[PDB]
């Protein structure tokens, strides 16, 4: 049988993944494929660092959530401290955690849609991306890596605008929407390139331990987001999607209703945030302000110290996940009981996403193959958990 | 006491006080320390050798499902006498509840995989034996994961330091691209943070 | 809650059809639908001429470094070395000693424009408020040997500029 | 002075300077001496491009390039200024359409004969041939004698370097065979009387150098270059053709880098087992290579496999 | 209805008497274990709670209340893999006593 | 020994100096006990310290503010 | 020692099985030498194999034999595919590396005693 | 259950290149630095191997070095167990001693005597 590697091969969608193909003449029924690429040496660099210093390098463990990782830091940090973050603090969590949705969700389409070899929707969606990256240099700090959710919530408070900028974009996105309805869903060809395609809907379907999508609109309904809160995130009214059958085009109808709940989420976010302030204030763990650090004498010793070390973290395991917008998201921080912390394991999808690509992919074409890659959503540098 | 500190309910406490004390009860010979922690987790000291029928206990049930197998990690410590940690984490999906499975181990002494158990382990196993060498019994296909081919140090132990040896460079002195002892340009400067004075009142050693 | 998304029987009956038959046969989709959401090509492109065109910033954006110093050249820098303790490559490098007056300075000063991740927590450490991320991405040399930047890099660098600097941190010193 | 392992980004105390250093002799050992680790000015003539594949051998501060003609006198003076040794390898074969190829070998290794020997410098190495004699044969094979003697006045201590005939990978003697695929297959000439020469292997040159760079002791004591085991026999000719199974030049072809039917045929049919009181490369040991072995290498044709 | 709502399984075929021979199939074999362990003390607890609501009353639906597992069919399988349970449990022997009691100094966290 | 880097670099170096632009200040007086230095302006610059200029008429430049204050 | 070995029990089902897999080695030796497109001679091959075996021979103690075993056939699962492209077959010969001295005379010119 | 109780003293090998024979540990206990008097960093034995050559790095000055160890520092709870891991990786060592200071007698109101000579002033 030929074992041919079709991968290393820089053929567009992510010069990566080599695996091999053992391949019965022209269906695969065997796949074997090889990861490591970026090892980059993650979970053993964290033992030298502090909370605080360690922190970007959860941000550069996406290549796309900004916003929504650092938030399963701080949230896994806050609950080792005894801190609820202030309310003006959890608002803005939310926003900017539901606007990285708008982020994923777009490039996991149109990356989908360009493997498979559609040109002209990985040119029309990423034109309006543009305006959404003028958010994220106004508030934090950069292009898109911000070190912005700290452990003491929010930085600082994103300055005057934002507001009628936000409710300028977001009541003009819908019809962006509509366009790749037109473009795929009623369209045929594409529907006759994915259907009945990693039919994958039994209890191994779960044994694998899959997250969601490729998760309950295969059926069955579960999701980390009304049975788990965050912060203010219960207080808001929405609805989960949930696909037919278990195929691919049935976890594809997922992410369309789910950015149709993204927009209804901010349009209900924004009337609802009250005045106040940034930080935690008790200040054993947030800095003090600028205007604070060159007056008193309290707040300097509460400052020159809290960069040479870090906070004071009490001892105790623990352990959460959030939703990252393609699945759960495992950090099981080991606390030791100084500035720096012990061991850091994190779970990312992927592991159980691609895994599973033994049982979803034999029994079909190699063409199938490509195919199957860009629904599950899945990207280098995340699998180095 | 005030705004600005977590609230703690009791309701969890209670029910997760309540729920894990009759496991101990109904397998009274592998359970050998449980415990609540003080924010609705807990944890089921296992000695290894019920490490398959404790999990096909909890694999199915009528009060208990617990078929979302999330976590497979793996923690070193040393000054121990029995080094590692290898510890799980499994969700229940009709109940919402998170529990852990702390089992300890040591080097040589193989451990009984999960593999008929579940089938989520198949690569998470596996990573154990590329970082620490921790043998698992009776695996299909034990292999080479995340760490490339040529390494014989299972880096993710305490005693591998930070750098390797093996610093890579090329040379045409004929094609390849050929390994060398270890040289940086720069020390990795390690600092000293421990301040003195025992912030903390809670968790005091015994003095001895 | 739920929704049941892409569930719905078909119709079967005499007349409906003939809009799945008419469909398939004679293609009155992929035609009004896709023939016409591509053109829709009468919009204007949103191009930037970037060697003469150039795209919006924000007042907080960050870039090359820079040293600041007082009104009539003081040295703002006191070597705190708070810069070097946060920062996460280690790209500082400060040796310092007694200068002759009396008050002290710096003798070597290093930031590893190669290791500098970025994180700009140096800007956000000084109490004196001596380093700033300044404005201005104007880089790309050809060799490794030179982006190691000395002192008399950053404060040459730090004085092809001021009013472009203390105009930003004017305008957000309020915020932070 | 030195410090630490010398595996890479040390000192090890020398400074060279490798005139030249383009082709495949020069190139070679300067591989060499960024491993060690040392300053290495290397000036370059006229190619900014044809030395990008150099720089990945010294780290990182150990080279730097310059520019110079050879003709001038201060290019040749201003970089080596502030060095400790200093070798030389430069030259070509046939004479160029604008230059004059005698003084070449005679005047342009006078002119770092020059103040250079005078700054300071110590160990200044030329390279020689085993066959350069002062006979009236070649037009390019004598008249290399001639600056073996002539330039010799100058540097009255040297260890002025001779080898053999050398094969490696880019030759031009062992590429000359193989790169004959003609109406004909014609050894030189239709005769197995004087091949062959002493085929030094490339491995065996670049350890002489660095051997001899601190050795010490080694000034005006010339070095011969041992080939292999031990003369050599007319099989080359055949030895090719069994086994193979039957930078700067222009935008599309150079005019002229041929065959050249003058001269060039031979200064390579003329061998000249030469004295062997010189004492020259055992004892700047160790050079110990067979041809057998190291054959696979440089011969590349059509089957690959078989 | 058609779809059994959790995709993967079917309606297959009778309530009210598929699950009624299912829970008697157990509570035969929950006799053959030596009682000692309280494991027959609450399996028998449950399963007598659960099968005198299951035994016998209309509808589908109503069995769907009072019977906390998902629709009526995946019901089966929350007794199903019981089954597979409660026959190892003669196998291994649970209700010996502990063994290996580790070194006396292990659990305690802060080194 | 150093000297070779350079050939043809022409040796880009800083030309004004620090290491003495304190003593062209018209040095500060008052005539009190303890004034404060916020020099530099307000929230910026180097903090709020307290200087006694009783003793050779002067105040060391607070270290941090730099400028040369006495009486 | 109460621990569970892996395979063997004491030495006897471990020394047949250092001997069993070198024999698959050594016509592995003549198999990839062709294969990877490298030129030396095979014979050096040969004498590499038995210099990995033989360096360990100091061991009094099973399951460590044993522990070597899963890591002595785990390296012909790359071997006898093709899954170490030219690179780390011949990392096995530390070729291009400087001399190590090894004599207190030679060490004592150059070195802070390393 | 297969136990077959056996002895042999643990020593692993192979995981490191060389660097067994050639150097030679040290477990101590940091004792206060006396800039300060907090003794909250006592009560753990600590290890730090051998230091060798710290160069110059001739283009700043920075200290690039060989010596690939150089920094490893675990935390150990007692002597008991400090000796137990050098022996089972098998290294060379050498132990110092924990010093416990005197408890000591102090007593204020024998500062204002009599007769005696323990008198302070000047308070
Ligand atoms: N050991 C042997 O068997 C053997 C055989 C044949 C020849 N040689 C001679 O020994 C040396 C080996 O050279 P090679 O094998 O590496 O080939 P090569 O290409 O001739 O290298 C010698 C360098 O000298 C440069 N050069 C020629 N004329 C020059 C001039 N007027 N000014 C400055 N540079 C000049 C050449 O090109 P650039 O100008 O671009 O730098 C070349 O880079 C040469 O001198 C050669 O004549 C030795
Ligand atoms: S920014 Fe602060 S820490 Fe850095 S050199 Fe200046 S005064 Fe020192
Ligand atoms: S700019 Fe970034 S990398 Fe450089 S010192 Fe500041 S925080 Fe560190
Ligand atoms: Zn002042």
């Amino acid at each position: 049988n030929l074992t041919l590697n079709f991968g290393p091969q820089h053929p567009a969608a992510h010069g990566v993944l080599r695996l091999v193909m053992e391949l019965s003449g022209e269906m695969v029924r065997k796949c074997d494929p090889h990861i490591g690429l970026l090892h980059r040496g993650t979970e053993k660099l964290i033992e030298y660092k502090t909370y605080l210093q360690a922190l970007p390098y959860f941000d550069r463990l996406d290549y796309v959530s900004m916003m929504c990782n650092e938030q399963a830091y701080s949230l896994a940090v806050e609950k080792l401290l005894n801190i609820q973050p202030p309310p003006r603090a959890q608002w803005i969590r939310v926003l900017f955690g539901e606007i990285t949705r708008l982020l994923n969700h777009i490039m996991a389409v149109t990356t989908h849609a360009l493997d498979i070899g559609a040109m002209t929707p990985f040119f029309w969606m990423f034109e309006e991306r543009e305006k959404m990256f003028e958010f994220y240099e106004r508030v934090s700090g950069a292009r898109m890596h911000a070190a912005y959710v700290r452990p003491g919530g929010v930085h600082q408070d994103l300055p005057l605008g934002l507001m009628d900028d936000i409710y300028e974009f977001s009541k003009n996105f819908s019809l962006r929407i509509d366009e790749l309805e037109e473009m795929l869903t009623n369209n045929r060809i594409w529907r006759n390139r994915t259907v009945d395609i990693g039919i994958v809907t039994a209890e191994d379907a779960l044994n694998y331990g899959f997250s969601g999508v490729m998760l309950r609109g295969s059926g069955i309904q579960w999701d980390l987001r009304k049975t788990q809160p965050y912060d203010v995130y219960d207080q808001v009214e929405f609805d989960v999607p949930i696909g037919s059958r278990g195929d691919c085009y049935d976890r594809y109808l997922c992410r369309v209703e789910e950015m149709r709940q993204s927009i209804r989420i901010i349009s209900q976010c924004l009337n609802k945030m009250p005045p106040g302030e940034i930080k935690v204030d008790d200040a054993k763990v947030s800095p003090p302000k600028r205007a604070e650090m060159k007056t008193s004498m309290e707040s300097l010793i509460h400052h020159f110290k809290l960069y040479t070390e870090g906070y004071q973290v009490p001892p105790g395991a623990t352990y959460t996940a959030i939703e990252a917008p393609k699945g759960e998201f495992g950090v099981y921080l080991v606390s030791d009981g100084s500035s720096r912390p012990y061991r850091c394991k994190i779970k990312a999808p992927g592991f159980a996403h691609l895994a599973g690509l033994d049982k979803m992919s034999k029994g079909h074409m190699l063409a199938d193959v490509v195919a199957i890659i860009g629904t599950q959503d899945i990207v280098f540098g995340e699998v180095d958990r | 006491t005030r705004p600005t500190v977590r609230p703690r309910n009791d309701v969890a406490h209670k029910q997760l006080s309540a729920f894990g004390e009759y496991v101990a009860e109904i397998l009274p010979k592998y359970v050998q320390q449980v415990q609540v922690s003080c924010f609705n987790e807990l944890e089921i000291c296992i000695h290894p050798d019920g490490v398959i029928p404790v999990l096909t206990f909890l694999r199915d049930h009528s009060n208990a499902q617990f078929k979302s197998l999330a976590d497979l990690t793996a923690v070193d410590i040393p000054t121990r006498q029995n080094r590692f940690e290898i510890v799980y984490n499994l969700l229940s999906l009709r109940f919402n509840s998170r529990i852990r499975v702390k089992t300890y181990t040591d080097e040589l002494t193989p451990i009984e995989s999960s593999v008929p158990v579940y089938k989520a382990a198949n690569w998470y196993e596996r990573e154990i034996w590329d970082m620490f060498g921790v043998f698992f019994a009776n695996h299909p296909d034990l292999r080479r994961i995340l760490t490339d081919y040529g390494f014989e140090g299972h880096p993710f132990r305490k005693d591998f330091p930070l750098s390797g040896y093996v610093e890579l460079r090329y040379d045409d002195e004929v094609k390849r691209v050929v390994a060398e002892p270890v040289e940086l340009a720069q020390e990795f400067r390690k600092f000293d943070l421990n301040s003195p004075w025992e912030a903390f009142p809670a968790y005091r050693q015994p003095p001895e | 809650t739920y929704k049941y998304v892409n569930l719905r029987e078909p119709s079967m009956d005499m007349k409906s059809v003939t809009d799945r038959a008419a469909q398939t046969l004679l293609w009155t989709e992929l035609i009004r639908g896709l023939g016409m959401t591509l053109s829709y090509l009468f919009r204007e492109p949103a191009t930037i001429n970037y060697p003469f065109e150039k795209g919006p910033l924000s007042p907080r954006f960050r870039g090359e470094h820079a040293l600041r110093r007082y009104p009539s050249g003081e040295e703002r820098c006191i070597a705190c070395k708070l810069c070097e303790a946060v920062c996460p490559a280690q790209a500082i490098t400060i040796e310092a000693e007694p200068r002759a007056d009396g008050s002290r300075r710096t003798t070597r000063y290093d930031i590893d424009m190669t290791k500098c991740i970025y994180c700009g927590f140096c800007q956000e450490a000084c109490p004196v408020d001596a380093i700033v991320e300044g404005p201005n991405f104007e880089f790309s040399t050809e060799t490794h040997e030179e982006l190691l930047y000395n002192k008399e890099k950053l404060l040459n660098n730090g004085d092809k500029w001021e009013a472009e600097i203390a105009a930003n941190i004017q305008a957000d010193y309020l915020y932070r | 002075i030195p410090h630490g392992k010398g595996g890479r980004s040390s000192v090890s105390g020398i400074v060279a300077t490798v005139f030249g250093a383009t082709g495949f002799l020069g190139r070679y050992v300067v591989n060499h001496l960024g491993r060690m680790g040392s300053q290495v000015i290397v000036p370059h003539r006229c190619e900014p491009y044809d030395t990008m594949h150099l720089r990945p051998m010294g780290d990182l501060g150990q080279i730097i390039f310059m520019d110079w003609n050879g003709r001038d006198k201060d290019s040749i003076r201003r970089a080596v200024e502030h060095s400790s040794v200093v070798i030389n390898l430069v030259g070509r074969e046939w004479e160029t359409q604008n230059f004059d190829f005698e003084d070449v070998f005679v005047k342009i290794p006078q002119a770092i004969a020059q103040v250079s020997k005078e700054a300071g410098v110590e160990k200044f190495i030329h390279i020689s041939h085993l066959n350069a004699d002062i006979k009236s044969s070649s037009k390019y094979l004598r008249s290399k004698a001639v600056g073996e003697k002539e330039v010799r006045e100058t540097f009255p201590e040297a260890t002025i370097i001779k080898p053999a005939e050398i094969f490696g990978r880019e030759d031009r003697f062992l590429n000359y065979f193989a790169n004959i695929r003609w109406f004909g297959g014609v050894p030189l000439i239709s005769l197995g009387k004087k091949t062959v020469k002493q085929p030094v292997y490339i491995v065996d040159v670049t350890k002489g150098i660095i051997n001899a760079i601190k050795d010490p002791d080694a000034r005006g004591k010339t070095f011969a270059f041992v080939g292999p085991s031990r003369y050599l026999l007319f099989d080359l000719v055949q030895y090719v053709f069994a086994v193979a199974h039957r930078i700067g030049r222009l935008f599309e072809i150079s005019p002229f880098e041929p065959w050249t039917t003058r001269d060039k045929v031979e200064r390579i049919h003329t061998t000249d087992k030469i004295l062997p009181h010189l004492p020259g490369l055992e004892d700047l040991g160790v050079e110990a290579t067979p041809l057998e072995l190291k054959a696979i290498e440089v011969l590349r044709r059509h089957r690959t496999y078989r | 209805k058609k779809t059994t709502g959790l995709v993967g399984l079917a309606v297959c075929e009778t309530p009210h008497e598929r699950l009624k021979i299912l829970y008697t199939k157990i509570l035969d074999v929950l006799g053959h274990i030596p009682k000692n362990a309280a494991y027959r003390k609450y399996t028998e607890q449950i399963t007598n709670e659960k099968l005198s609501m299951v035994k016998a009353e209309p509808d589908v639906k109503k069995l769907e209340e009072r019977l906390q597992g998902g629709q009526i069919e995946e019901v089966i399988l929350q007794a199903e893999n019981e089954l597979s349970l409660a026959r190892k449990m003669i196998q291994w022997k649970p209700w010996e006593p502990l063994v290996e009691e580790p070194p006396a100094s292990q659990w305690k966290w802060p080194i | 020994y150093r000297k070779v880097r350079f050939v043809g670099r022409q040796k880009e170096v800083n030309e004004n100096f620090a290491i003495d632009l304190i003593a062209e200040q018209p040095v500060s007086q008052v005539g009190s006990r303890v004034i404060s230095c916020d020099g530099g302006g307000g929230a910026l610059g180097h903090p709020r310290v307290y200087i006694n200029l009783d003793k050779e008429t002067k105040t060391g430049t607070c270290g941090y503010c730099g400028l040369q204050f006495r009486q | 020692t109460s621990v569970k070995p892996i395979f063997s029990r004491d030495m006897n089902e471990a020394k047949r099985r250092v001997r069993e897999l070198y024999r698959a080695w050594y016509r592995e030796v003549p198999n990839t030498v062709h294969l990877f497109q490298l030129d030396i001679s095979v014979k050096q091959g040969r004498d590499k194999v038995r210099e990995m075996f033989k360096k360990n021979a100091h061991i009094t103690d099973p399951r460590v034999v044993d522990l070597l075993v899963i890591k002595g056939k785990m390296e012909l699962e790359e071997t006898i595919k093709v899954w170490k492209q030219r690179t780390h077959v011949m990392r096995f010969f530390h070729e291009t590396e400087a001399p190590r001295p090894k004599d207190f005379l030679s060490k004592f010119y150059v070195g802070h005693d390393p | 259950i297969t136990v077959d109780e056996k002895l042999d003293i643990t020593t692993i090998t192979g995981v490191p290149e060389e660097h067994i024979k050639t150097r030679k540990a040290r477990i101590f206990v940091p004792a206060r630095n006396n800039m300060q008097s907090g003794v909250n960093n006592t009560k753990k034995w600590k290890m730090e191997f051998d230091t060798r050559e710290r160069w110059e790095n001739p283009l700043m000055g920075w200290a690039s070095t060989a010596d690939p160890l150089s920094n490893l520092v675990l935390t150990f709870s007692t002597k008991e167990d400090a000796v137990a891991f050098a022996e089972k990786n098998g290294w060379s060592y050498d132990v110092e001693e924990r010093k416990v200071p005197k408890p000591k007698s102090k007593s204020y109101g024998a500062n204002f005597s009599w007769n005696k000579r323990t008198r302070v002033s000047t308070k």
